[PDB]
């Protein structure tokens, strides 16, 4: 049994690591995009009006 | 949501390039009307120093 808790907390925690891992990983790259396509669309309107 | 815009961006972009091409080669040709209609206003410099 107390082999036991040595492992389970270990597999659980191993998992929290991945949770951290995702947490480390987070977006600005994404936020960037809408701004750009919103911007490119506008230049296209230029060229078109030109 | 952004991808879609991207789409009608692609769209309407290559129809802008259908545009310009066209207007491009147009300008050649309005341009060529200007090299011909010119050589030959004269060679209309014969026909008019002859009359002279």
């Amino acid at each position: 049994i107390c082999q036991d808790v040595e492992n389970l907390q270990k597999f659980v925690k191993e998992q929290k690591q991945v949770q951290e891992e995702i947490s480390r990983m987070s977006s600005k790259a994404m936020l960037k995009v809408q701004e750009d396509i919103k911007a490119l669309k506008q230049l296209l309107s230029l060229a078109a009006n030109g | 949501e952004n991808g879609e815009k991207i789409t009608s961006l692609h769209r309407e972009v290559e129809k802008v390039k259908l545009d310009q091409k066209r207007l491009d080669q147009e300008l050649d040709f309005i341009l060529s009307q200007q090299k011909e209609l010119e050589d030959l206003l004269s060679p209309l410099e014969e026909l008019v120093k002859e009359q002279s």
